[PDB]
């Protein structure tokens, strides 16, 4: 029993929803993500002007 | 004097057996209530098994 909940609390990680991912890896991915895009909208008015 | 000790030893084992018996069923709630929980959580950990396919 003590098995199974130090299993379920490490894989929940205090979410509801199941955490396969590394969660502060995955927001890392996505404010990477976030800021590229962010980078191409303004290579991309760059490249309209040119 | 033969009808005393056996009408106490009869008076005493009819509450003695009745006796103990409560310690069963005050340690059933622990076991029902674990049972109980890790079952919702097996069929949470199957939803969790295909949640995690999908993902």
């Amino acid at each position: 029993n003590k098995d199974v909940d130090m299993l379920c609390d490490t894989l929940y990680q205090g979410g509801n929803q199941l955490l396969l991912s590394d969660q502060e890896l995955t927001e890392q991915f996505h404010k990477v993500e976030s800021q590229l895009n962010k980078l191409n909208h303004l290579l991309t008015d760059i490249l309209a002007d040119v | 004097a033969s009808f005393i000790p056996a009408v106490n030893d009869l008076t005493s084992d009819l509450f003695r057996t009745k006796s103990k018996s409560e310690e069963i069923k005050i340690e059933l709630e622990k076991l029902e209530k674990n049972l109980t929980a890790t079952l919702v959580l097996e069929k949470c950990l199957q939803e969790d098994v295909k949640k995690a396919e999908l993902h």
